[PDB]
């Protein structure tokens, strides 16, 4: 934002007060108009600088009209608030008038005002600021007045005594207008007359306040509060000659009041504001005999370090700074050392933010004596590092920030040769915590107050190189500190120990587990720029860690210990050297001890179990994409038994942190087996090949679901050359449990993972044409292509809703990882029936009512579409396809937005080959239940029958397919009803228009007789409903079907259920109404009055002959008991 | 002598408690104040009624009983009820959050909190005792403070006390009686908890106490009350043995001798009779043999079940009031010659009978009636597996979903608990089906 560009808009709606003011409709409107408007610039509102005048003038040529309204002056003032909460009052009442003309017209206005009309509050607000912008006149009250005893019988009362009476009055009210009374005293005693006249009774009035208040009687607080802010104003604004007589009782009655013992966090913090204004005025002000109660204050503003709140702290760390700077410089080292005993040992975190502010606030000034540097930095080094953990909540936040603020208050409070001696301590503490701190308020103060430090002096090793990296906004991403800017920093030698230091000894042992993994990936590459002192010195430290008892610690240290051996092996793998020439004898015989001392001491169960395993998992994976020298040694044999046991137990692992685990430890299975399991190149171990093939393969059929789903990813990540010979067994293994048995009915997680583990066993040995337990050929490449599509058709439906379809999506994007090999290898083994059934179940599969699938499957049919290289062979109408998906559209396409879905997928109905699927997919959309989907449906459907609703040809196919659509899902609960809706609403539609000019269609005559044999015996509501709107939409057809119809409706209309008696009468009153042709008029007033008369919902025996007679007024035949 | 603690938690098990004590406080004699007017030896001794009250310097006999609560508007009822001045104020223990009925809460979040108060006032109530048989806790199924709480306590006085008995007296819900629709996942949970530390326990099926108030008692809506009075009258037929110096069942190490065969299997089936109406003082007389016959009956049971399909592995009678043996061996004859029945014959148990001459006892006003002998029938049989098919049963229902499980996970317990507490219910189903052969 640049400059105020509404300024048409905003003197529009100013200049509407004058005939919105007796509105309360459009008056909200405006208000709320003329706040968002202002709230814009409340960021930065000083862009509206240059307005204020115009606006506030505009304002008041409203308020300060004679023939001006009590409500329309009272929007003006309501406005002219709105102004001076984002300008703010301190700035936006410089502007207003001041004329000695505008003394009698604000206090007469001033004496107008209700006090009990709390809906004109802001009236009052802006009353008494102006009335106290004008007790800047120099002039005295007295010269205004003129002469007093003109009223005989009454005196007039004095302006200076009306203001008196006016701000005693206000000072004690619940609203905002006590406030707007405390800026005005503050410009009405600090004056020459009224100091003179009623300062005495003023403070009389306060002392009574202050003497009879409470902080317990609501009314009582609302006095005490006032009266401090008051009191506090004045002697801030007010001469130190006329207020030191009266701050000797003041103090005094504080004392008694008191206050540090209230239950009240505002009425502290204005009491410790209140006896820092009260210090200051025994002392004189200073440019760079103590009075006894000087220690009173000291002693008082000390204490309000500790308090419970931080409103408070800031407040006592202000009244220290700006005592300790007019105290002579003796005083001022006592003040110091008395404010450092806030970071003892036995004082809470709470202290040790009022200690910082106060050394910050002391630092500002420049009071710090040098003496007190080896002390005080002592402390800061501690603050910035201040992070701990009190019970479930953790606490150090403002610690740090206030020794940021601290640090960056050193730029000012030291010569450059008076700081010289700690540039090695505190460059290293900025840097250090600019970079892993948590927060990102501390990162960005630390990077401030290190900004402040290299621009002021000017001393740190290598300033302006780190400040231009690691400026203000590079810093605003976490992960970018911890991977990015800490290499860099690292480059130089003096950001390289103390940073590996602190991340090894309190990130590592963090509480956080986002914060150990950024530590630990931050170490890997930080391991880079030291690899001789990771592998000397902090490869002793992490491995002493992961003995540690501490479980986050423990994990902390394996992950470091996992990421420094990486970063290891991936450094000596550029010499084409062995990774042993970094870690020693001893540091390698370590890294074959850590699961075996976590085994013996039972570190594997409860709730710190999972994350054991996730970090030994993380660990043996690093170390087997190392190539460790383990191979024959038994640990081996160890750390594949750990992985065996978790996917044994994954059910025993939380839902939140399950795939993850599986996952972890699938991985770590595949860098282990193609490392420690190869007993020659290009073959493997004929014991172990053997013996873990038969206990996965034995698993596969323990009834536990979540052992299945383990092993089934196993299978899916062995190597190749462990399968050259036992591809027969595996596939059949894994196929064994794709299928759907009696007890495996709600086992769909099962299949999810066998088709997964199938698609990466495929991709893994590749095509070999000849090699059938080696690798896919065209002997076991059918059962494959079957397998994968007999789990397309899973619509298992439970108590946990359509979990079955989990399954189809296994099935999508293992389909694909095949097909895409093929082309890559065998072309010639993509048949034709196969590529079109593939492709026509994922058209299905693009065509469903779920949003998260259907964008999965038009993502994997457009894959397999735009493949090139080669291009796919046997694709029906590829060419079609591809002109109505460009490329160039794709790349921008909403497919889980049905509106960007639906229309596109509609399409394809002009295919024949693809019109059959599509629309039995589409069915389930346009019959479902979501009203967006099902919308959006209804019009892309008719968006293209309206291009082949005049063609006897397309419509009569497109009604065939739909008819063989309906009788091959006969009976079936999950097409009936949605298949009846779509008829439904195609039938309201007027789609089948031309059927309707003959007698007896073929299309309506097996139409009606399959819906009879739908709705036959049907108990569901939703069912008949269905039945009865079909049966009220085939109507418009004439012949023998409409007289069908109308005796369906009939046998209907006396149905066991009242509801359904209602409805079809209900439906039927409509369809009369629409179709005139189905009925004469010579019996059409007798078919809407017994409609409309008889109440179907009561007796079914006296329905039975209204029924009945409107069987012999529509010419039906009149049914009976079988 | 050795006298025994009774530990009430819940809202049920409160109110049982509180109906057991009337009972025993008007059978003995004790005034509601703890004035005994039959007693004699002041001071402290031994007695038969010494092992369930203590007695004091000014002669008050002090119920030896812990009543707990997570809640103090249940306890606020007993502090200012009629028999105040009967319990200690510091035997009362109230908490200030409930478990909302939930097993984790009541296991965790809350019973952490007054777990260590329950145990410090249990130590402090048995310093006085010079020797404790075990220890008596009534609690039931369908709450969080009733399993979880439970489970808790008997996981601490496992260790503190392993060599005392663990008597329990659950109460199998009911799904007319049902409160929530988690009241099953609690169960479950509790019943995988106490089965490593308790000998015997006791259930009480809601629906058939509440089918035989409103039969027998004939009440047109059997309040809660109703149902509180009937299990005094058998926590009190039951205890007669121990507070009468009774021949059968003189300790709790006996229950489990007579009663529980097989440590797994220790689920009792209990009836009692007979059920007279408080209208029908004198309409019709039952002899020793009507009576006896009545225990035999699917309808008499505290427990829906069939015996007659499975076989009895134990049986115990217990006769009060007006019995001869010549009554107890005719009708003993006619069970034998009339009634087909089925037992195991390799368990280590038989049957046994026991009598106490001491005449029965009903709360005056109530809705029950003064007989002139009563009869108390527990056999351990395999028709009880029927009643855990049901429980099972939903929670499998509850199961497939997964839902309201979220709740208990997110407060202290993990996932395999239901794992390993359904792995524990097949175990006792199948050695169900395997002792019943
Ligand atoms: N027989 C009987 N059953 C009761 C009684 N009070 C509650 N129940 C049953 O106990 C179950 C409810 O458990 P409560 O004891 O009320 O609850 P709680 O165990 O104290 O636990 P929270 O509600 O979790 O604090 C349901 O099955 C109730 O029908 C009672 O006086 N007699
Ligand atoms: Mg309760």
């Amino acid at each position: 934002l640049e400059a105020f560009g509404e300024s048409a808009e905003t003197r529009a709606l100013l200049g509407r007060l004058r005939e919105v003011h007796g509105g309360g409709a459009e008056r909200e409107v405006a208000l709320e108009r003329f706040r968002v408007i202002m709230d814009k610039y409340q960021e930065q509102p000083h862009l509206l600088d240059p307005h204020l005048e115009w606006m506030m003038n505009l304002l008041l040529d409203i308020v300060q009209d004679q023939t001006s309204p009590a409500s329309l002056v009272h929007l003006a003032f309501k406005f002219l608030y709105i102004i001076t909460k984002v300008r703010g009052y301190k700035t936006f009442l410089r502007l207003f008038p001041h004329e000695v003309a505008d003394v009698e017209p604000v206090l007469d206005l001033v004496t107008i005002q209700n006090p009990k009309d709390h809906e004109a509050w802001e009236t009052r607000y802006m009353l008494l600021l102006w009335l106290s912008v004008t007790c800047l006149i120099p002039f005295d009250f007295s010269r205004l007045d003129g002469n007093l005893l003109t009223q005989p019988g009454q005196a007039r009362m004095s302006i200076m005594d009306r203001i008196l009476q006016i701000a005693e009055s206000y000072l004690i009210v619940s609203d905002k207008a006590r406030d707007a009374a405390a800026v005005l005293v503050s410009r009405f005693i600090t004056r020459p007359d009224v100091k003179q006249s009623k300062m005495a009774e003023f403070l009389d009035w306060s002392l009574c306040n202050l003497a009879r208040s409470s902080f317990q009687t609501m009314q009582g607080v609302i006095t005490m509060d006032g009266t401090l802010q008051a009191l506090a104003q004045i002697f801030k604004h007010g001469k130190r000659e006329d207020c030191l007589p009266y701050a000797a009782t003041v103090l005094r009655c504080l004392d008694g009041c008191r206050l540090p013992e209230s239950n009240q966090t505002l009425l502290r913090k204005l009491g410790v504001k209140l006896v820092q204004r009260l210090g200051l005025t025994f002392l004189k002000p200073k440019v760079a005999d103590v009075p006894e109660g000087v220690e009173r204050v000291i002693e008082q503003l000390l204490v309000g370090l500790k308090d419970k709140d931080t409103v408070v702290r800031w407040s006592a760390a202000k009244g220290i700074g700006r005592m300790a700077g007019r105290l002579p410089r003796a005083l001022a080292d006592d003040v110091v050392g008395s404010v450092l005993d806030c970071f003892s040992f036995q004082e809470t975190d709470k202290a040790w933010h009022g200690g910082c502010l106060a050394l910050a606030e002391l630092g500002r000034r420049g009071l710090l004596l040098p003496s007190r540097l080896v002390d005080v930095v002592a402390v800061i080094l501690k603050a910035l590092t201040y992070d701990e953990k009190r019970g479930a909540c953790s606490v150090g936040t403002n610690v740090r920030d206030a020794a940021c603020y601290v640090c960056w208050a050193f730029a000012r409070a030291y010569e450059p040769q008076e700081l010289k001696p700690f540039v090695t301590a505190i460059s290293s503490a900025l840097v250090i915590a600019a970079v892993f701190d948590r927060d990102i308020n501390c990162r960005r103060a630390a990077s401030a107050a290190f900004q402040e430090n290299v621009g002021r002096q000017g001393t740190f090793p290598h300033g302006i190189d780190i400040l231009t990296t690691a400026d203000y906004f590079a810093v605003g991403n976490r992960s970018n500190c911890f991977l990015v800017i800490s290499v860099f920093i690292a480059g130089f030698p003096e950001y390289t120990q103390p940073m590996i230091d602190h991340l090894v000894t309190m990130k590592i042992s963090h509480w956080d587990g986002v914060i150990r993994e950024l530590a630990a990936r931050a170490l890997h590459n930080l391991a880079q720029q030291a690899p001789e002192f990771s592998a000397t010195q902090v490869f002793p430290r992490l491995l002493s860690m992961t003995l540690s008892p501490d479980l986050h610690m423990r994990h902390g240290s394996i992950l470091a210990c996992a990421e420094v051996a990486y970063a290891l092996y991936k450094l000596a793998a550029q010499e084409n050297r062995p990774v042993t020439d970094h870690l020693d004898e001893q540091a390698v015989q370590g890294l074959k001890q850590i699961h075996q001392q976590l085994y013996d001491r039972q570190l594997y169960r409860g709730l710190g179990g999972q994350l054991m395993r996730q970090a030994v998992c993380v660990l043996i994976e690093k170390l087997s994409l190392s190539k460790m020298p383990f191979r024959g040694d038994t640990v081996i044999d160890g750390w594949q038994w750990l992985i065996n046991d978790t996917l044994r137990h994954l059910h025993l692992i939380s839902s939140h942190s399950r795939q993850q685990m599986k996952d972890a430890a699938v991985s770590a299975l595949a860098a282990l087996c193609s490392e420690y399991y190869m007993k020659e190149p290009g073959e493997a171990d004929p014991a172990i090949q053997e013996e873990l093939i038969t206990q996965y393969l034995a698993e596969l059929r323990n009834p536990e679901e979540m052992t299945r789903c383990g092993f089934s990813l196993a299978l899916g990540a062995l190597p190749g050359f462990l399968l050259k010979g036992r591809l027969q067994q595996v596939l059949t293994g894994l196929r064994a449990v794709t299928h759907t048995s009696p007890e495996d009915v709600s086992f769909a997680e099962s299949r999810r993972d066998g088709l997964k583990a199938i698609a990466r066993i495929c991709q893994t040995v590749g095509v070999k044409a000849g090699a059938p337990d080696e690798a896919v050929c065209g002997e076991n490449v059918s059962q494959i292509y079957c397998a994968l599509l007999g789990c397309m058709d899973d619509y298992t439906t439970d108590s946990r809703g359509d979990v079955g379809t989990w399954v189809r999506k296994a099935a999508m994007t293992s389909l694909m990882d095949l097909t895409l090999l093929l082309a890559r290898s065998q072309p010639e083994l993509i048949e034709a029936h196969t590529c079109e059934r593939i492709m026509c179940c994922v058209a299905q599969q693009a065509s469903e009512k779920i949003d998260r699938f259907r964008a999965h499957a038009a993502s994997v049919f457009l894959t397999l579409l735009h493949f090139d290289s080669p291009p796919i062979p046997h694709v029906p109408h590829r060419g079609e396809l591809e002109k109505l998906f460009p490329r160039s559209d794709v790349a921008s396409v909403n497919w889980s937005a049905p509106s960007q879905a639906f229309p596109r997928i509609t399409q394809l109905l002009g295919l024949p080959t693809y019109r059959y699927h599509v629309l039995l997919g589409l069915v389930v959309s346009l019959g479902g239940l979501t009203e967006s989907t099902i919308r959006h449906s209804t019009q892309s459907l008719f968006e293209y029958m309206k291009g082949i609703q005049s063609d006897p040809q397309a419509l009569g196919s497109f009604s065939g397919t739909l008819l063989q659509i309906f009788e091959d899902n006969l009976l079936n609960e999950r097409v009936s009803v949605p298949l009846l809706k779509t008829l439904d609403h195609v039938l309201t539609h007027g789609c089948f228009d031309i059927f309707t000019t003959e007698e007896d269609h073929p299309f309506a005559v097996k139409l009606l007789a399959l819906c009879k044999k739908e709705i036959k015996n049907s108990k569901d509501i939703q069912k008949l409903l269905s039945g009865i709107a079909v049966f009220c939409e085939m109507v418009q057809f004439p012949g023998d079907v409409r007289r069908q119809a109308l005796l369906q409706l009939c046998l209907l209309l006396c149905h066991r259920f009242p509801l359904i008696r209602k409805t079809t009468a209900s439906q039927v009153y409509e369809t009369l109404l629409t179709y005139s042709d189905v009925v004469g008029a010579d019996v059409l007033d007798e078919v809407v009055t017994v409609l409309s008369d008889t109440a179907w919902d009561a007796e079914l025996a006296v329905v039975r002959e209204q029924r009945n007679r409107l069987c012999d007024l529509l010419g039906v035949p009149r049914p009976q008991l079988v | 002598m050795r006298e025994c603690i009774s530990i009430h938690v819940g809202q049920a098990g409160v109110q049982i408690g509180n109906a057991c004590w009337e009972l025993y406080c008007l059978e003995h004699g004790i005034q509601p104040d703890g004035q005994m007017p039959s007693d004699k030896t002041i001071g402290g001794g031994d007695d038969s009624f010494n092992t369930f009250f203590s007695e004091t310097g000014a002669g008050k006999h002090v119920p030896r009983a812990v009543f707990v609560d997570l809640e103090p508007t249940v306890i606020d009822e007993v502090r200012t009820g009629t028999y105040r001045q009967l319990f200690h104020p510091e035997q009362l223990i109230t908490g200030k959050e409930d478990a909302a009925n939930n097993y984790a809460r009541g296991h965790y979040t809350i019973g952490k909190e007054i777990i260590d108060l329950v145990l410090d006032r249990i130590r402090k109530l048995a310093d006085q005792c010079t020797g404790l048989q075990g220890f008596l806790v009534f609690h039931s199924f369908g709450g969080g403070t009733g399993s979880g709480f439970t489970s808790l306590l008997m996981e601490r006085l496992s260790v503190d006390y392993g060599k005392k008995s663990k008597l329990e007296f659950s109460i199998y819900p009911a799904p007319q009686v049902s409160t929530a629709v988690v009241e099953p996942y609690n169960s479950i949970l509790t019943t995988h908890t106490t089965l490593e530390h308790s000998d015997c326990a006791f259930m009480v099926d809601n629906e058939a106490i509440y089918d035989i108030c409103r039969r027998n008692l004939d009440i047109e809506r059997p309040t809660y009350t109703n149902l509180n009075r009937l299990i005094s009258q058998i926590v009190s037929s039951i205890t007669a043995s121990l507070r009468f110096d009774g021949a059968l069942n003189v300790d709790l190490t006996e229950f489990q001798t007579n009663l529980v065969p097989y440590p797994r299997i220790h689920f009792p089936l209990a009836t009692y009779a007979p059920v007279i109406s408080a209208e029908k003082a004198y309409h019709e007389q039952l002899s020793v043999a009507e009576i006896t016959n009545a225990c035999f009956e699917p309808a008499n049971q505290m427990v829906k079940c069939d015996p007659r399909h499975g076989k009895y592995m134990a049986c115990c009678l217990l006769y009060r009031g007006d019995v001869v043996p010549k009554d107890v061996n005719a009708a003993i004859a006619t069970i034998k010659t009339k009634r087909s029945i089925q037992f195991v014959d390799w368990c280590p148990t038989g049957f046994k009978v026991g009598i106490n001459y001491q005449p029965p006892t009903v709360v005056p006003g109530g809705d029950l009636a003064k007989v002139q002998r009563a009869v108390c029938m527990l056999s351990n049989t395999t028709a009880i597996a029927e009643a855990w098919a049901r429980l099972d049963h939903k929670f499998d229902l509850m199961y497939a979903k997964r839902a309201f499980v979220h709740w208990y996970v997110g407060e202290g317990m993990e996932e395999g608990e239901f794992s390993e507490a359904r792995e524990d219910m097949a175990a006792l189903e199948k050695d169900y089906e395997e002792v019943g052969v």
